[PDB]
């Protein structure tokens, strides 16, 4: 892993079913613009699962259960990524983590931000 | 008698009773007679006469395919070859005292500097050139940026298929290149548009703006890197290619820039520059990972243990020197530390009895060579252009330059139209190969096979195009050109014993260095697979 890259996620909390929430992540270091950014989540009792990715080449992907509801974006200048979540469901409750993936300089992860959806 | 047969001698051996002397035969005899009256001429003039004799002989054999004298004339042709080697060995002129190194496309590292300094330390009578390009310090940065980004894009598409056996290293390199090629096209189209708009722009101007626009790099940081790169090289015998007028104005410059700007192949651009530099100036070219020859009798009191190879032993010698003399900081000792204490003490004792660096490394001193030749280094795999010796404007240096230009002419004739169609990597490849294959024959078959992989150079396993284009094969071809009294050899039939006629003495270079032995890595399928596997591990860490 790359120790010279730090990620800090924010924006988590308690939200009502059908509500919207935006997570942010700020990244340090010099590899952002040539790396892939990804969001993951670890729901209670289950293993961590992949949510979305946005490559340095500009390709966006989403896990099926989230397609049409979540929107991931990235900003090379600010070195930030965002996950806009809409029409939130109880099964979306999890700790959400962000990762920078780099095959050359290595990958780094944040410590995550908890999201709870009521119902 | 070693001397070439005279006219009377040829007349006897090529005699056929009851056959009149044809005009084409007399022409040979005339030229042979002329050759023996040329004792006061130059070596090159003598060679050109021998070339004319060989040509006239070939014309005879071709005109009279049934002639009884053909057998003798074929033997005579063998004698001509021997005479060339005799001419080569017997007429030597001083080699200009220049050491040529090349470091283009990025900042020179400390290890290269440290190696170069070893040569400087024991060759104070030699001028040292470290060729660089003041316009193009960012090429390596550009390549690394494009390639790294492409790797990361590619691996993302593998995310859900990591246990799928179809998603192998072959797929990885194929998918990666689709992206690399698209970016290379994007860049070169930008470069050309920028040049058209403002012809004052240099490579680094266009690269830094490209990097800022495309990958959000900071111009300020790139400017600092350029400054630091320029300062470091100029303080270490830097010689700017942009001031090398003969090179810039010749037929190799566009090939240099093709490799530098279009393909981002710094090794190939270095291949093109080095031999042009040698031709124009004379001296000795060295790769930055070569070290001066060790004094022959230095370690004669230490005999080699039976449990280690010659290559292990040669590496050990250098490692012992660096352990106790510390000429190069941080030099490895991994091979030295594997030895018994009895011999480790034997190394320490010998080196303790020595005071000056001049007792450890030999000096090049007054060197001489034939005006005909370029001398080349050998390793276990044959000739390698990591070491070259030539007098200024040697006949062979000219032959090598022309080989490379001709090879590129064949390449570009097919490649440029293919690229211009503006299709993707795979389609371009297919178009290009189809074109190349239409010009393949029995003479150029193996060469054309490798040429067809040109666009893959540096990005895929099992690509040997560079060696076939600007590397050792071009040298072998030039040597064949010399010995066969022709130009444009494509089908190399020379073997080791033939090429050993042009070898650099083992006393003049230490090849078994830490930096060299680490760069003997060959990019084969096994290495490619391992690289893919390492990339995946790094990329998917976490989950």
């Amino acid at each position: 892993s790359n120790s010279q890259v730090q990620l800090v996620e924010s924006g988590g909390g308690l939200v009502e079913a059908g509500g919207s929430l935006r997570l942010s992540c700020v990244v340090t270091g010099s590899s952002f613009s040539t790396s892939t950014m990804a969001w993951y989540r670890q729901p209670p009792g289950k293993q961590r699962e992949w949510v979305a990715s946005f490559t340095s080449g500009g390709a966006i992907k989403y896990t099926d259960s989230v397609k049409g509801r979540f929107t991931m974006s990235r900003d090379n200048a600010k070195k930030m990524t965002y996950l806009q979540m809409e029409n939130l469901k109880p099964e979306d409750t999890a700790v959400y983590y962000c990762a920078l993936h780099n095959a050359v300089s290595g990958s780094s992860w944040g410590r995550g931000t908890q999201v709870t959806v009521s119902s | 008698g070693m001397s070439l047969v005279n006219r009377k001698q040829l007349e006897k051996m090529a005699n056929v009773r009851f056959r009149t002397q044809e005009d084409e035969y007399v022409a040979i005899l005339d030229a042979l007679e002329e050759y023996h009256n040329m004792s006061e001429n130059t070596v090159v003039e003598k060679y050109l006469k021998l070339k004319d004799i060989n040509s006239l002989t070939d014309i005879y054999i071709d005109t009279y395919k049934k002639s009884g004298r053909n057998k003798a004339l074929k033997k005579f042709k063998e004698y001509l070859v021997t005479e060339v080697l005799e001419l080569k060995n017997n007429n030597l002129t001083p080699v200009e005292k220049n050491l040529h190194f090349v470091w283009i496309g990025g900042q020179i590292n400390d290890t290269a500097i440290n190696y170069i300094n070893q040569w400087k330390d024991v060759n104070s009578d030699y001028n040292v050139n470290v060729f660089y390009d003041s316009n193009a310090f960012l090429i390596n940065t550009l390549k690394k940026t494009v390639v790294e980004s492409a790797i990361n894009d590619t691996l993302e598409s593998f995310r859900e298929n990591l246990n799928d056996p179809r998603f192998d290293y072959n797929k990885f390199f194929r998918k990666r290149m689709e992206i690399i090629y698209d970016k290379q096209k994007n860049f070169i189209n930008y470069y050309k548009a920028q040049r058209e708009e403002n012809p004052e722009l240099i490579i680094d101007d266009i690269v830094k703006t490209y990097l800022s626009n495309e990958y959000s790099k900071e111009i300020d940081e790139l400017n600092t890197y350029i400054e630091e790169s320029l300062n470091k090289i100029t303080q270490n015998s830097g010689n700017d290619v942009r001031n090398f007028e003969e090179f810039k104005n010749g037929e190799s410059f566009n090939l240099y820039e093709q490799e530098l700007v279009e393909r981002w192949n710094l090794a190939a651009a270095s291949d093109i520059l080095r031999i042009s530099a040698l031709k124009e100036i004379g001296g000795m070219y060295l790769d930055v990972d070569m070290l001066p020859g060790i004094q022959p009798d230095l370690f004669e009191s230490i005999e080699k243990p039976s449990s280690v190879t010659v290559d292990f032993w040669e590496m050990t010698k250098l490692e012992a020197i660096m352990k106790y003399k510390e000429y190069i900081p941080e030099y490895t000792s991994e091979h030295f530390d594997m030895l018994d204490e009895e011999v480790q003490s034997s190394f320490e004792s010998v080196l303790a009895s020595k005071s000056d660096k001049s007792e450890i490394f030999s000096s090049l001193g007054d060197m001489e060579a034939s005006p005909l030749e370029v001398k080349i280094a050998f390793n276990s795999k044959g000739i390698i252009n990591q070491g070259l010796i030539s007098v200024k404007d040697s006949y062979c240096s000219n032959l090598i330059v022309k080989q490379i230009e001709n090879r590129y002419k064949i390449l570009n004739n097919s490649l440029n139209p293919a690229i211009s169609e503006d299709n993707d990597f795979n389609t371009t490849t297919n178009t290009f190969i189809d074109s190349i294959m239409a010009e393949a024959n029995a003479d150029n078959g193996r060469f054309m096979m490798e040429l067809g992989k040109y666009l893959r150079v540096g990005f895929f396993p099992d690509v040997k195009t560079t060696i076939n284009l600007s590397g050792p094969e071009a040298y072998a071809a030039a040597y064949q050109d010399l010995l066969m009294f022709k130009e444009g050899s494509m089908n190399i039939h020379l073997i080791e014993a033939d090429l050993r006629n042009f070898e650099i003495s083992k006393t003049n270079i230490s090849q078994s260095t830490e930096q060299e032995m680490a760069s003997l890595w060959s990019f084969d399928d096994a290495r490619a697979k391992a690289q893919f596997e390492e990339y995946k591990r790094n990329y998917f860490e976490g989950s």
